[PDB]
């Protein structure tokens, strides 16, 4: 859930516990799928925003690169 | 030693004994699982009161005590509950489970 | 052990001047010339060695001016020369104890001769003469096995040696005039049975130009 | 069949023990540069060809037939990447019981420089370059003012003995490290780091010294090169066994009466070894606790069959151990072993380069081991739990340096263990008893310091 | 349909399956819900029906427990309350 | 019973802000924020228990790997206040001085079966 | 323009010349490591994925294994979970018990594979112990406590290859290999707060926080 | 958990009243108590907790020198 500015959090008078008002701060769901967390969301009746996964893009490694044969400048110098 | 190596036998007796109980009702148990010494009933909820008879009722069977029956929720179904049954059998000293499903709408049969 | 981090106490400053004289700069080129002009930095091997034979060690204005002649920054040096046992970083006297106490030494009495060493001196081996004219350094095989107890002064190895044999060796390098070029006090040449020769007893060696094979 | 004994015209080498002078004219009736000129005009195949049947295998300690090792250098696209190709000739040693390598250049310094143009000339390299030990001082010394007489005959260089070909041989001087012996830190000490070995399936064949293509062969290998290339290779393969045939410079040291080194033929068993041409031990051959043929790298023989033992790769193999360079460290009964195993642990782990985890780490711990089972604080356990931190670092690191520490704690606990047993029941009732670790229950963690215990 | 394939291709105990390489797809129909399971009872024989799914002797498998107990009533004078009384010594 | 901030021989508060207690409470009583203080060591700016939430699992003290946090085996300290039952850093680190005597008699005895 | 292969039974397509480990994580299966990265260079050096390989004598280093058809992958073996016991034994000997005071608590990448993978007890109990790392101030962004360090080298590798600041290096053989500039020289570079966020085990870390 | 290895027998009632509800409490007291000197008599020594340090803490002796029983102590808490 997305906080509620007001009702988010707030130091106590007394220790400085964090207190607050909000009380869907805590619960957070796991569901399998992003349809099952969709159906689930808009049958309970909610707004909602999806935000969509970032995953790494594939680049081919060798360890032979790292000592390639350098015909002009050299411009590095590895360190292993 | 490995714990799971004392129950290989039974279990072993207990997926013969399920693969009875699904070959004597078919139109009724979709399915069964068996972990280690645990038998469980995959049945669907209009399937419930035809099961639990047999379960009451065969001589091989005899679960007669109910013992605990509960719910679980898994959001990412479509059928949001599944409804769980647990029976003791007292003669032959066995336990068995059943399973069923439900929505937050739409019932399961009442066993009592 | 090895010791890595660097103190800036004063004498090893990068605030201190150092570069080659002609003489070490000449060798300095012909040195970098070896290797392909791309790779200039495969020369700092020897060039550091140049600088450990200007100055009496390698400090971190030599590594630092090796690394301004050569395209290179001076951590890569830094590496290249606390990697290696060879370049003393610390400043020594004018001979450099090497006694070797491998297994090969050790069998052939290297403990008697090391401390047949510091016996006449007091020093420990770490640490340095007062004189500033000894530095004891135990050291691993210096390739002299057979030759079987052994050491090391500047370039020139010691070998076949006895306790006795050794604190008049020290006793000659402490008047200044150096004991022998040669590798013991004349025993055997260099590799020989102690007894004599028992392998190329001939006074001409043969010519393999008959022993060939028909194929050339 | 009886393998021993060779006479002298059989001999590779004619200047070992230095009568006969190390100069070019020495050189000249020796009998090398004598045909140069037609060996370089045949054909590069024809040279893998005899060394190939010449049964040539590796003399840097790994063994591997230096046939292959040359033919594995040109895949038949070779020609199209057209730059420079490198050899490189590993005439460093620091392995302790060997000098063979001082022997060859102190010696013949120009059989080298000529071996190295003919396997130049063997593998189409455009240079070639010697790596000696930054230690040995004079004897670079040696090498460069004997190819600077090659030069000056015109031997090698523009256009080697009139052939069309390119060669330059250049000295690079090692500054004391033993790790750069092994190929690949050598071929990274070459291009002027730290010298770390890399990773093997980059092959130095295919992908090398400076991003070039190279090999790295040992020092007396292609000093061998042009005897064998002269004599033919079926002449080189009478000697010893089946595979393992021809000569090997042998230096036998530690506690013999008279400590040397040789030139002997393969195949051959060590008691005729050291009775022969090496005196005798020490007290004679009851006087014999244990032997390493090779160098620190390799097991210990215990006494009970290093009497019926040949010193080639398969029966060294075998007895669960290897030749290396043969170097031959006899250990002396009233000596200690475990002493010297000690030793040996403290060598690998001050020589070892300090890159993967397993060889680094374990050397610091199989040094803490040696010197607390030297003295004995410990359980008659902990010597079978020491088998196993050798079995920990055995084939898990980069180079072979993890095993070359591991092998020799291995002979110790598999040939004296009662050895162990008795300094340790030596300890038990010399002092208290001791935990684990040689920890004593007196023993506690005061200010700074630990007391209680002597601390090894 | 797992079920129906015990029934119909085998066990690896008890392999009823030649033709490997059609064995694979005589596998996939009933992965793919070719054959059902009362038609899978339906064929198959009758001593495979007393073998995998009876007992031996064609009766229903009894509820299996893991440790059977039989009991022993202990009523002499080692019993906890003399006769008389409403309660008795199982063990 | 109640809690206890022991602190070091020589006088040091041994407690160097794991939040192991904090993370394994059952009742979720114990709070702590940490900073690096002058010297650079890793102490509690801020420690506190409330004493109704606590349940007397012993989990914080059998986690602590200082063994900074104690149990003594006080139960008279029975209030008239909530505030007072709400144990700040100070009257925990009161409690660890005060009894120290007692709890140097209970780890003579427990911290072999520990 | 791909290799099809097989790791743990499952089959799997990778464009050629890749990394082992690129096959391991494009077919699911988790191999555990200390000094590989996506964005950082090959190095072998932590040998924490060692790998079971059908035509190979010693267990593989899979990150820098190259991928080549017909290749049968196992990382199931009992050689391969001993290999992983033992180099992670090797690697908890010389690290300090700075686990209540380290940073990485909870992220700590060498503590939360030493549950899945290692052993269950220690056996370094000597007397002489642990070496002991010569603390190295760097700058005031990050503080840096080198005795938990593992040489892992991926800051060194990312400040020479990305960050373009060569001051960082290993200097020293054996034990006395330490990661810092020589000279006690200060690191400057445009993102220099992104080398703690890299180091695995909690050396360098960060200042204010 | 040895039930197997310990003897006792067991009291059942015969009606289903209140008064063989308290029959039966009051040989199971006589039963517990038989137990008791049955356990104390064949208490065997050894471990008390499960044997890896994976499940259940390492002790407070191993876990302040061991580099791997730290780890576990910290994390089996977190
Ligand atoms: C730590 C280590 C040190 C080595 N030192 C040497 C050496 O000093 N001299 C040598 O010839 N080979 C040495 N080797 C073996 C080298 O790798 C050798 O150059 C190569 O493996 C074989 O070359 P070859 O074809 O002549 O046998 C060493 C290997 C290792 C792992
Ligand atoms: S085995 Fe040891 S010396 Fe060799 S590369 Fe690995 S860590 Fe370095
Ligand atoms: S009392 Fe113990 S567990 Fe709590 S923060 Fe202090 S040291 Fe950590
Ligand atoms: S005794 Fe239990 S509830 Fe109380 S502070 Fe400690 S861990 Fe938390
Ligand atoms: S980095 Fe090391 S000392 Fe710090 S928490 Fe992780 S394992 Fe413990
Ligand atoms: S400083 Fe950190 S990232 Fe760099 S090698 Fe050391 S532990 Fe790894
Ligand atoms: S062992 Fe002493 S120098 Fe070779
Ligand atoms: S990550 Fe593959 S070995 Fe370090």
């Amino acid at each position: 859930w997305d906080i509620v500015d007001v009702a988010n959090r707030w130091e106590n008078d007394l220790i400085g516990w964090q207190s607050s008002g909000d009380y869907m701060q805590a619960t957070q769901m796991k569901f399998t799928s992003k349809e099952s967390a969709i159906k689930f969301a808009n049958k309970q009746g909610w707004d909602f925003y999806i935000q969509e996964p970032h995953h790494r893009k594939f680049r081919v490694k060798q360890y032979a690169n790292n000592f390639v044969h350098s015909y002009g400048k050299l411009k590095h110098i590895r360190t292993k | 030693v490995n714990p799971a190596d004392r129950y290989l036998q039974h279990v072993s007796d207990l997926h013969q004994y399920a693969k009875y109980i699904m070959a004597a009702l078919p139109k009724y148990i979709q399915g069964f699982s068996v972990w280690k010494d645990e038998l469980t009933l995959h049945v669907a909820p209009s399937a419930v009161i035809p099961v639990t008879t047999f379960l009451r009722d065969n001589t091989s069977t005899q679960y007669k005590s109910i013992i605990d029956i509960t719910a679980v929720d898994y959001p990412s179904r479509e059928n949001r509950f599944e409804v769980v049954y647990n029976f003791l059998s007292v003669r032959h000293n066995s336990r068995i489970r059943l399973k069923t499903y439900a929505t937050e709408v739409t019932p399961v049969p009442s066993i009592t | 052990h090895i010791v890595s981090v660097h103190r800036n106490t004063e004498n090893n400053n990068p605030s201190i001047p150092f570069e080659f004289s002609p003489e070490n700069m000449k060798r300095a080129e012909e040195v970098i010339a070896k290797y392909p002009p791309q790779y200039k930095k495969a020369a700092v091997m020897p060039l550091l060695d140049i600088g450990q034979r200007q100055l009496g060690y390698t400090s971190i204005s030599v590594m630092n001016y090796v690394a301004k002649l050569l395209e290179m920054p001076p951590m890569r040096v830094y590496e290249v020369a606390t990697f290696y046992t060879m370049y003393n970083r610390t400043p020594m006297g004018r001979y450099h104890l090497q006694i070797c106490t491998t297994t090969p030494c050790q069998l052939c009495g290297s403990d008697g001769i090391m401390e047949a060493v510091q016996n006449t001196l007091n020093i420990k081996p770490g640490e340095t003469t007062k004189d500033n004219l000894f530095t004891l350094s135990e050291v691993e095989c210096l390739g002299a096995c057979v030759n079987a107890p052994m050491m090391a002064i500047n370039d020139d190895y010691y070998e076949d040696l006895t306790p006795e044999g050794t604190v008049k060796l020290l006793e000659d390098c402490k008047a200044g005039k150096m004991p022998t070029p040669g590798p013991e006090n004349h025993v055997r040449r260099d590799c020989e049975p102690a007894s004599g020769q028992k392998v190329l007893l001939s006074k001409e060696p043969h010519n393999v130009a008959d022993f060939l094979q028909e194929g050339i | 069949r009886q393998y021993g004994g060779l006479k002298d015209q059989d001999r590779i080498f004619q200047n070992l023990y230095d009568n006969y002078g190390w100069d070019l004219a020495s050189a000249r009736k020796q009998g090398d540069w004598y045909k140069t000129k037609e060996l370089i005009l045949k054909g590069d195949t024809w040279i893998i060809d005899e060394i190939k049947k010449s049964g040539l295998r590796g003399r840097g300690g790994a063994g591997f037939p230096s046939g292959l090792k040359w033919s594995f250098m040109n895949p038949p696209g070779w020609e199209k990447n057209e730059g420079p190709r490198y050899l490189v000739v590993n005439a460093d040693e620091g392995e302790p019981g060997t000098c063979k390598d001082r022997e060859i250049m102190r010696k013949d310094p120009h059989k080298l420089v000529e071996g190295c143009l003919l396997a130049g000339r063997a593998m189409n390299a455009t240079a070639a370059y010697i790596y000696i030990r930054g230690e040995f001082y004079n004897e670079a010394a040696v090498l460069q003012t004997a190819i600077n007489e090659a030069y000056a005959a015109g031997l090698i260089g523009k256009d080697a003995c009139g052939s069309g070909y390119d060669f330059d041989v250049y000295i690079h001087r090692g500054m004391g490290a033993y790790v750069c012996g092994e190929e690949t830190s050598l071929i990274e000490s070459l291009e002027g780091k730290a010298g770390k070995p890399r990773l093997k399936p980059p092959f130095p064949a295919g992908v090398g010294l400076f991003g070039r293509p190279s090999t790295v062969t040992n020092v007396e290998t292609v000093a061998v090169a042009p005897t064998i290339l002269r004599r033919g290779g079926d002449w080189f393969a009478s000697f010893g066994r089946e595979r393992n045939s021809g000569t090997k410079l042998f230096c036998i040291s530690g506690n013999v009466n008279e400590p040397c080194t040789v030139e002997e033929e393969m195949s051959i068993p060590l008691r005729e070894l050291l009775e022969k041409h090496c005196g005798g031990i020490k007290g004679g051959w009851d006087n014999l606790l244990g032997v390493i043929p090779g160098g620190c790298s390799v097991p210990i023989l215990p006494k009970n069959i290093c009497e019926d033992v040949l010193m080639d790769f398969d029966a060294l193999k075998d007895v669960q151990s290897g030749l290396g360079t043969a170097a031959v460290i006899v250990i002396n009964k009233q000596q200690d072993v475990i002493r010297a195993i000690q030793r040996f642990a403290a060598f690998y782990k001050h020589e070892s380069c300090g890159q993967c985890t397993p060889c680094r780490e374990g050397t610091t711990w199989l040094l803490k081991a040696m010197d607390r089972f030297r003295t004995g604080q410990a359980k008659e356990r902990e010597i079978d739990m020491l088998y196993e931190l050798t079995k920990d670092i055995e084939g898990h690191t980069i180079c072979a340096l993890g095993d070359a520490a591991a092998w020799p704690i291995q002979g110790l606990i598999r040939n004296f263990r009662p050895e162990m047993e008795t300094r340790m029941k030596k300890f038990h009732d010399e002092v208290g008893a001791v935990s684990v670790g040689g920890w004593m229950k007196d023993a506690r963690v005061e200010k700074g310091k630990v007391v209680g215990a002597p601390l090894p | 349909k797992t079920v129906t394939g015990l029934l119909e291709l085998g066990s690896e105990a008890t392999p009823r399956i030649a033709d490997g390489e059609a064995g694979t797809k005589a596998l996939a129909n009933i992965a793919n819900g070719g054959v059902s399971f009362t038609q899978a009872l339906g064929k198959s024989s009758k001593d495979v029906i007393y073998g995998e799914v009876l007992t031996v002797n064609g009766l229903p498998p009894v509820a299996p427990t893991l440790a059977p107990k039989q009991w022993k009533i202990i009523e002499g004078e080692a019993a906890i309350y003399p006769k008389g009384y409403p309660c008795r010594t199982f063990h | 019973g109640e809690h206890a901030l022991r602190r070091y021989p020589s006088g040091e508060e041994r407690c160097i802000a794991c939040k192991l207690c904090e993370a394994i409470c059952p009742a979720l009583a114990i709070t702590i924020d940490a900073e690096e203080r002058i010297d650079g060591s890793r102490r509690t700016t801020k420690y506190d228990i409330d004493m109704t939430k606590c349940i007397y699992c012993g989990y914080c003290q059998e986690s602590c790997p200082v063994d900074a946090i104690v149990e003594t085996p006080n139960v008279e300290y029975a209030t008239e206040t909530r505030e007072e039952l709400l144990y700040n850093k100070e009257k925990l680190l009161a409690n660890g001085d005060k009894w120290e005597l007692e709890l140097q008699y209970a780890l003579d005895a427990d911290a072999p079966y520990r | 323009a791909e290799i099809e292969l097989t790791i743990d039974g499952h089959k799997v397509s990778i464009e050629a010349g890749s990394a082992l480990i690129q096959a391991c994580e494009k077919a699911g299966v988790t191999v555990p490591r200390y000094c590989y990265h996506d964005k950082l260079a090959i190095a072998g050096n932590c040998r924490m994925c060692l790998v079971d390989v059908e035509r190979a004598p010693k267990p593989v280093a899979s990150c820098a294994y190259p991928v080549a058809p017909g290749m049968v992958v196992r990382t199931d073996t009992e050689r391969v979970k001993q290999a992983r016991e033992n180099v992670m034994e090797m690697m908890l000997q010389n690290h300090p018990l700075d686990c209540p005071v380290c940073d990485q608590g909870g992220e700590c990448d060498l503590q939360d594979q030493s549950m899945r993978y290692g052993r269950d007890r220690g056996r370094f109990t000597e007397i002489t112990g642990k070496r002991s790392t010569e603390d190295k101030n760097i700058g005031p962004l990050v503080k840096t406590s080198m005795n938990r360090c593992i040489h892992c080298t991926r800051c060194v590798r990312f400040a020479n290859d990305i960050a373009g600041a060569p001051e960082l290096g290993s200097s020293g053989r054996g034990n006395d290999m330490q990661i810092g500039t020589y000279l006690e020289k200060n690191l400057n570079t445009e993102l220099s707060g992104n080398v703690i966020d890299l180091c695995p085990v909690g050396a360098l870390t960060n200042k204010p926080y | 958990d040895a039930y197997d290895k310990v003897d006792f027998d067991v009291p059942v009632g015969m009606n289903g009243d209140c008064y063989d509800r308290y029959l039966i409490r009051m040989a199971e007291f006589r039963q517990s108590l038989r137990i008791i000197e049955q356990c104390c008599n064949d208490m065997p020594a050894g471990a008390v907790k499960v044997e890896d340090f994976k499940i259940n803490s390492p002790p407070r002796n191993l876990m302040k020198e061991d580099m791997e029983a730290l780890i576990h102590h910290f994390l089996l808490y977190t």
